[PDB]
Protein backbone atom coordinates (compact mmCIF):
# COMPACT_ATOMS: atom_id res chain seq x y z
CA UNK A 1 0.00 0.00 0.00
CA UNK A 2 1.10 3.73 -0.50
CA UNK A 3 2.14 5.68 2.60
CA UNK A 4 -0.53 6.96 5.35
CA UNK A 5 2.43 9.84 6.11
CA UNK A 6 4.78 11.29 3.63
CA UNK A 7 3.26 11.33 0.88
CA UNK A 8 0.95 13.78 -1.40
CA UNK A 9 -2.37 12.67 -2.66
CA UNK A 10 -3.57 15.33 -4.96
CA UNK A 11 -7.10 16.09 -5.34
CA UNK A 12 -8.20 17.53 -8.80
CA UNK A 13 -11.36 18.64 -7.80
CA UNK A 14 -12.39 19.07 -11.75
CA UNK A 15 -12.87 15.30 -12.73
CA UNK A 16 -13.13 15.14 -8.83
CA UNK A 17 -10.38 12.35 -8.51
CA UNK A 18 -7.80 11.52 -5.48
CA UNK A 19 -4.38 10.39 -7.37
CA UNK A 20 -0.49 9.63 -5.82
CA UNK A 21 1.79 9.58 -8.08
CA UNK A 22 5.23 7.23 -7.42
CA UNK A 23 8.04 6.37 -10.32
CA UNK A 24 7.60 2.48 -10.65
CA UNK A 25 9.31 0.44 -13.60
CA UNK A 26 12.52 -0.43 -15.19
CA UNK A 27 15.28 0.39 -15.07
CA UNK A 28 15.14 2.95 -11.99
CA UNK A 29 12.48 3.07 -9.38
CA UNK A 30 15.26 3.22 -6.90
CA UNK A 31 15.89 6.53 -8.42
CA UNK A 32 13.19 9.15 -7.66
CA UNK A 33 12.47 11.10 -9.37
CA UNK A 34 9.51 13.85 -9.82
CA UNK A 35 6.97 12.63 -12.44
CA UNK A 36 5.85 15.82 -14.71
CA UNK A 37 2.49 16.77 -14.71
CA UNK A 38 2.55 16.98 -18.78
CA UNK A 39 1.61 13.50 -19.47
CA UNK A 40 -0.88 13.42 -16.74
CA UNK A 41 -2.87 16.57 -18.07
CA UNK A 42 -3.22 14.08 -20.68
CA UNK A 43 -4.93 11.55 -18.77
CA UNK A 44 -7.23 13.59 -16.52
CA UNK A 45 -9.43 16.38 -18.92
CA UNK A 46 -9.33 18.69 -14.86
CA UNK A 47 -5.15 19.37 -14.73
CA UNK A 48 -6.10 20.22 -18.33
CA UNK A 49 -8.54 22.92 -16.77
CA UNK A 50 -6.91 23.91 -12.94
CA UNK A 51 -4.59 22.66 -10.27
CA UNK B 1 -22.74 50.91 -10.24
CA UNK B 2 -22.19 48.20 -7.72
CA UNK B 3 -20.01 45.86 -7.47
CA UNK B 4 -19.09 42.40 -5.93
CA UNK B 5 -18.51 42.19 -2.43
CA UNK B 6 -21.36 45.29 -1.80
CA UNK B 7 -18.37 47.99 -2.85
CA UNK B 8 -20.05 50.61 -5.38
CA UNK B 9 -17.30 51.50 -7.53
CA UNK B 10 -17.60 54.01 -10.84
CA UNK B 11 -15.94 51.79 -13.10
CA UNK B 12 -17.12 49.05 -15.69
CA UNK B 13 -14.68 46.81 -17.34
CA UNK B 14 -15.47 43.45 -19.42
CA UNK B 15 -14.89 39.88 -19.58
CA UNK B 16 -11.40 39.28 -22.00
CA UNK B 17 -12.87 36.18 -24.66
CA UNK B 18 -10.79 33.93 -24.51
CA UNK B 19 -10.31 33.31 -20.90
CA UNK B 20 -14.33 32.42 -19.67
CA UNK B 21 -14.66 29.40 -17.90
CA UNK B 22 -16.99 27.26 -19.84
CA UNK B 23 -19.66 25.12 -18.68
CA UNK B 24 -18.24 22.13 -21.74
CA UNK B 25 -16.58 19.52 -18.83
CA UNK B 26 -15.59 23.03 -16.32
CA UNK B 27 -12.84 24.01 -18.11
CA UNK B 28 -11.41 27.32 -20.13
CA UNK B 29 -12.16 28.30 -23.67
CA UNK B 30 -9.44 28.83 -25.88
CA UNK B 31 -7.34 32.12 -26.61
CA UNK B 32 -7.77 31.80 -30.06
CA UNK B 33 -11.76 30.73 -31.47
CA UNK B 34 -12.82 30.77 -35.00
CA UNK B 35 -15.19 33.53 -33.68
CA UNK B 36 -12.18 35.43 -32.38
CA UNK B 37 -10.24 35.73 -35.71
CA UNK B 38 -13.79 35.84 -37.97
CA UNK B 39 -14.24 39.36 -35.86
CA UNK B 40 -10.17 39.94 -35.48
CA UNK B 41 -10.73 40.89 -39.06
CA UNK B 42 -14.65 41.21 -38.76
CA UNK B 43 -15.00 43.80 -41.41
CA UNK B 44 -14.14 41.24 -44.56
CA UNK B 45 -14.06 38.04 -42.43
CA UNK B 46 -17.34 38.55 -40.15
CA UNK B 47 -18.88 37.90 -43.52
CA UNK B 48 -17.82 34.76 -43.75
CA UNK B 49 -19.06 32.05 -46.82
CA UNK B 50 -22.85 31.78 -46.98
CA UNK B 51 -23.35 32.78 -43.39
Amino acid sequence: RFPTSGYNAYYDSVDKVVFVVVSFLYPYTTTSVNIPLSYLSKYLPGLLTAQ
Amino acid sequence: PYDETGAQVTSVSSTPFGSLIDTSTGQQILGTNPVLTSYNSYTTQANTNMQ
